[PDB]
């Protein structure tokens, strides 16, 4: 209809069960509370760009060129100011 | 106080206050009321002194100094006067930035 619905969901899943619990308006997909995992594993792949031995996480390709993205940027900015 | 310091600056008894509180009021600054009234009291040599710069009257002989000289030595004075209001009004050179907005 017209409603406007604000929910803070935040949910554990884990290989033998998913939990999840909602902090505001009712969503009707979601059952609040653990539900059991139909498989003893966790149903979530986790895709690492550029995995290291000494990182919990991935790292961005963007990461090793940005602070040239910086400089370019401040030199082509400056070069516009400048003109 | 202000007049004072302009009678002194240019020598009292012969103007009256009156153009010296104008003179005050045409400018703020001091030294410039000072050399504008030092050129208008040099305009006044040609009665206190005359032409008449040199006479002998029986054995009397006086040899003033000449108006030239006097008016000379008063626009020199009018011109140190202007020279010191400029150089406590002067400032010095500035480098400064510089900016425009951009997208």
């Amino acid at each position: 209809g017209e409603n406007k619905r604000k929910a803070k969901v935040k949910q554990i899943i884990t290989a033998e069960s998913r939990f999840v619990e909602v902090e505001g308006d009712k969503i009707e997909g979601l059952e609040e509370g653990e539900t059991p995992n139909v498989w003893g594993f966790i149903p979530i792949i986790h895709f690492k760009n550029e995995a290291d031995e000494t990182l919990k996480y991935g790292q961005s390709d963007i990461e090793p060129i940005e602070p040239l993205l910086k400089a370019y940027h401040d030199v082509m900015l400056h070069a516009l100011k400048g003109s | 106080e202000k007049l004072r310091l302009l009678l002194n600056d240019k020598d009292k008894k012969s103007f009256t206050d009156e153009e010296l509180n104008l003179f005050l009021e045409e400018a703020d600054c001091i030294y410039c009321a000072a050399s504008q009234g030092w050129i208008l009291k040099s305009l006044q040599y040609e009665n206190t002194v005359g032409e008449m710069y040199e006479y002998k009257v029986g054995q009397e002989t006086y040899k003033s100094s000449s108006i030239k000289d006097l008016v000379s030595v008063a626009y020199q004075n009018a011109d140190k006067f202007k020279d010191m209001c400029t150089n406590k009004k002067e400032k010095g050179s500035f480098m400064l930035g510089i900016s425009t907005e951009f997208e």
